[PDB]
């Protein structure tokens, strides 16, 4: 039960919408793990001055190796010094193609399963929309160029068009009825049943959440969810650099440079596993093309304008399309929003003029404009959408460097003891 | 962003490097 | 979050060595379950007066339905009112053949899987010797007459001959060596490796115990172990009835009748499942045929008698047979005991005279005498071994009756609410 | 072994039996 010093530096960088691992540490059952990270985060040089600050999120999860290797792990630990070695997973034969899990692809082109599987588990349990397809690549080598190097894509910050009710939301519930009569008792049950269905669709799609619904609870082992140990978030601001020569005089370049601390309070590691810490930089989806929902409606009806409570609480969801929110909105992208939601929140505004000035991190094209009539593809952040505003991604879009001070108490014979025989 | 420029010392804990004697 | 009164009576009975369920209650996620049981336990009429008291054990485990139905359960709860109904398991077409899980075999000859599987899980996680074959019957119908009606058999109380080191205990560890030299550094490692192997064999055969070894911990979900909520134990005493007629004058019959309380403190049910409570009545294995190990040795050596510490701590286990412990001991049953263990504990003594008097719950025949050269069969309590001392098993060997006061707080609409439509 | 002879009352909690009216 002595101290092991695992502190270390980390220089990293990535694409906008994608979730990248910035530091992982293997731990052992019985370990007491504490982590205090501190550093600075920056963005590649901007074409113009500063406009809006990006929002940065840092996470640190704990994942039991058992969650990865399954029964195979249990045997491993059980059989002890007789265990059949754990298998490695494969990566594409390229240095960077392991980037998502924070490591260079080693000489043999394969990395420990716990890195890959954890990243997956983390993504599937907290980052993707609950209704989106569960991410299930088997090997880092099954990942595509972008994903493998920069991490998976995550959802845009929540707004009316990026947080629609799950696409399969019921818009009407049918109930059969005998040719001339209706069982009012059945109708009653019908509603009840519906209620359970809705609650589920709207917010209890995950087992754990259903059980919470009953006022019960579930261990993280129940559904194999990575354990979130610490979540930090902050805005990334900086300064402008003044141009001073004959032609650059009166010009500006935004240099974003933000300092930040991410500290995990002493945590007890019950079983062997990994402590992964990842980052995610995003820009609120402002767009000179989005307009208030009501500004777009052609026939304004009492139900739209009035804001009559009696109606707002008993109507079904409303199906509308991106065309109804952005001028160049794609009509093929349908979303189901809650009635009179446009009266519950206001959207950001950008004069159409900024629409074509390179250097602003605004979405100068309605979301999903180049991914086709596909909702998921519009919701997930497309990092290219930002290529336009950077002088040059020599270090991708963002980048950072920080010191990770890690102290871990654990049973560990001194190096002297290891190297000495008698 | 003071520490972030300098690689930690790993001064906490016991001795790790045995290399035959003192080496600067 | 209101009270549901599940109190109830229970008249039960069973065979000696076998573990029987005495009361089970289905619970729901969010429930607060409290149980205070009280009653009396008896044994069928004895042939003679009272000799020794039997030791009774009561247990109460909690088992998440998830542990039984697996992912299939998760889906069930997830899909809610659209879930494919859970499957039932089959029993033999006989009323009593469900007895082990405390229920009469219902009209359709099938009982809910959670009853059967739990019983199994309980047995495999706490009652059988860790080295014995994991009990894996698929359906109550795969169980044999005795088991299905009376419950599985458990281990005799621990003693030198019923608690031997697991049969596969190493008695020597070989280490290869080059034709003329030996790597003393390797030898060192060899020992270390052995140590891990031993620790495992001796007491870390279960995953959970290995992890505890590291000073870590595991949830009960990790290896799917039933959660032990309360364990009670007590001796069953009674009185003698004096014979008073011309021929019975001066005769006695032992009537054992013991009162007992088994109370489970308010427990929080995190997920749907069952609260099973089982009993186990046993007789310490006294035998007019067992003798002190040293009395049986033919050639008494310094190593046996001296009790020289230096030796006792560095010799390997000792292989001996039941023949070395009982006069009619079976020589084919080998056991591996710890050196000079006979100097760490003394055995009970019964003058060979009681050897053939019917009415005493002594083992009048060396354990395993009628099961063949098989250790497991000797260790597990053979209830027939006792048939001899009972006037008549009209109610099997033991039997009891008690009131189970159960109070459970839970979200439960009033019956009025259920039956009323509007 | 006093209670053990008599089946509990189930007096705790709400009403369970609606049978049309009072029935002894």
């Amino acid at each position: 039960r002595e101290i092991v010093d695992l502190s270390h530096l980390a220089f990293d960088c990535g694409m906008l919408g994608r979730l990248k691992t910035v530091s992982w540490t293997p731990v052992i059952a019985g370990d007491s793990f504490e982590l205090d990270a501190v550093g600075a985060l920056r963005l590649s040089p901007l074409r113009r001055g500063l406009a809006i600050d990006s929002k940065v999120d840092f996470f640190t999860f704990y994942i039991p190796h058992r969650h990865v290797y399954g029964d195979q792990w249990i045997q491993f630990m059980r059989d002890g010094v007789n265990a059949q070695p754990l298998p490695s997973v494969t990566c594409n034969r390229y240095p960077d193609h392991a980037g998502y899990v924070g490591t260079i692809v080693p000489a043999n082109n394969r990395i420990p399963k716990f890195l890959h599987q954890s990243y997956l588990n983390i993504y599937n349990n907290y980052f993707r929309a609950p209704w989106m397809p569960e991410r299930t690549e088997a090997n880092p080598s099954n990942l595509n160029e972008d994903d493998a190097r920069y991490g998976f894509r995550c959802c845009h910050l929540k707004n009316i068009w990026s947080a629609p009710l799950p696409p399969e939301t019921k818009l009407a519930e049918e109930m059969g009825i005998e040719s001339n009569s209706i069982d009012i008792m059945g109708l009653q049950a019908a509603y009840a049943q519906l209620h359970t269905e809705q609650e589920r669709t709207y917010f209890m799609q995950r087992y754990r959440d259903v059980i919470s619904s009953f006022g019960g609870s579930t261990s993280y082992d129940a559904d194999n969810r990575p354990l979130l140990v610490m979540h930090t978030d902050f805005w990334a601001s900086g300064y402008d650099v003044d141009g001073t020569d004959q032609s650059s005089l009166g010009q500006f370049s935004g240099r974003v440079q933000q300092t930040f601390k991410h500290s995990v309070p002493r945590f007890f590691v019950p079983e062997h596993g990994v402590m992964m810490t990842l980052a995610l930089i995003r820009f609120p989806p402002i767009s000179p093309l989005e307009h208030h929902y009501l500004a777009g409606k052609s026939q304004l009806t009492y139900t739209d304008l009035a804001g009559d409570p009696a109606l707002i609480g008993n109507l079904p969801p409303r199906e509308i399309s991106y065309r109804d929110l952005f001028r160049d909105g794609r009509s093929g992208i349908k979303i189901k929003v809650a009635e009179s939601i446009w009266y519950r929140t206001h959207p950001d505004y950008v004069n159409f003029k900024y629409h074509d000035l390179h250097g602003f991190p605004f979405l100068d094209d309605a979301p999903g404009t180049s991914t086709g009539d596909n909702l998921q593809e519009a919701i997930l952040v497309r990092h290219q959408d930002y290529d336009a505003c950077f002088q040059s991604q020599q270090l991708l879009q963002w980048n950072k460097q920080a010191r990770y001070n890690v102290s871990v108490y654990r049973h560990m014979p001194t190096v002297r003891d290891s190297i000495m025989t008698s | 962003m003071k520490k972030a420029r300098r690689s930690p010392s790993r001064r906490k804990g016991a001795r790790l490097w045995y290399v035959g004697g003192s080496q600067f």
